[PDB]
Formats: C-alpha cells, sequence, structure tokens
C-alpha cells in the first residue's frame, strides 16, 4: 500500500523499492501422529530421518 | 497423550486445563486500587539519570 502511495508522488520519490525478498513456495507436511503411533513409530526418529 | 486399543485417542483436554497465564503469580501490582503493572527501572554504573 505504501509503495502504490509512494509511486503517485513520482516527483519527489524516485526507485522506491523493498531491499527484502517476496514470498516463495514451500512444501508443507502434515504429519499425522495418530497413524504413527498405530504403526508404532517415534515422531523423533521421523524427524530426524527427514 | 495415547491412542488406546479400543481406538480411543485421549489429548490433554482430557486430562488438563491450558490457558494463558503467567509463568510466576509471585508479583502483583495495584495503583490506587485498581490493577496494574510497570517497570521499576535501575541505572547503570557511570550514566546520567536525567
Amino acid at each position: 500500500q505504501l509503495l502504490a502511495e509512494a509511486a503517485k508522488h513520482p516527483d519527489m520519490l524516485t526507485s522506491v523499492r523493498p531491499n527484502g525478498l517476496e514470498d516463495t513456495p514451500q512444501f508443507k507436511i502434515d504429519i499425522d501422529q495418530e497413524k504413527a503411533q498405530a504403526l508404532g513409530v517415534s515422531i523423533n526418529d521421523i524427524n530426524t530421518t527427514l | 497423550l495415547k491412542v488406546n486399543q479400543d481406538g480411543s485417542r485421549v489429548l490433554l483436554r482430557d486430562v488438563a486445563k491450558i490457558e494463558l497465564g503467567g509463568e510466576n503469580y509471585d508479583i502483583i501490582a495495584e495503583f490506587n486500587g485498581q490493577p496494574a503493572s510497570g517497570l521499576g527501572i535501575k541505572l547503570a554504573t557511570g550514566a546520567n539519570a536525567l
């Protein structure tokens, strides 16, 4: 919103840019503990393996 | 916390109350009768108070 409002005053502000990085894709893993316990698997071992 | 042989699964809700509370209820403050909080500040050796 601020970048938009700043692009409307090109007579005082120029090259208004963020130095950071824009969000990107991430691979989520929603592990389930019910099944992991029904199969007798130590979540700690799961995480260590991963 | 545990998955029973009959298939019933036990959570924390069933064996423990869970809330947001202070990590130490030892200290309490009161400003002219009503509840309050605050910060007592202690200066460093070799600094100016004002």
